[PDB]
């Protein structure tokens, strides 16, 4: 994606859009959703993410 | 994978020889499935009783709270 400045950041971090965050970390999200039991199975986890 | 794990543990929840019946009638955790007469030979009781066992097991699992977790796999 396109970059923008955002001066207030600390030197060791970077601003990342949510929607990309979901797209990338989809499987991590599924794992955590199933671990804590908020979702019965992976399919319900997918629906809950969408 | 999740489905095989869940079905294995839920079969473990049911009785021994009925569980083996249901595994043998299908290919669950096993190779080619044998038709009812051959499984009945496997227990040496070879007749409609084997399908009686099948229907009784199915009936016994119909009761909710055990299969709903597997109900989730439908969509």
């Amino acid at each position: 994606s396109v970059i923008t400045v955002g001066p207030y950041l600390r030197l060791h971090q970077c601003g990342l859009p949510k929607k990309m965050a979901l797209e990338l970390f989809k499987p991590f999200i599924y794992g955590k959703l199933e671990l804590r039991g908020l979702a019965t199975t992976i399919k319900a986890a997918k629906k809950m993410v969408e | 994978e999740s489905l095989r794990a869940a079905t294995h543990d839920v079969l473990a929840g049911l009785t021994a020889r009925e569980a083996k019946v249901l595994r043998m009638r299908f290919g669950i955790d096993m190779n080619t499935d044998y038709t009812l007469e051959e499984v009945g030979k496997q227990f040496d009781v070879t007749r409609e009783r084997i399908r009686q066992i099948e229907a009784k097991a199915l009936r016994k699992l119909r009761h909710p709270s055990r299969s709903e977790v597997l109900r989730s796999f439908l969509d």
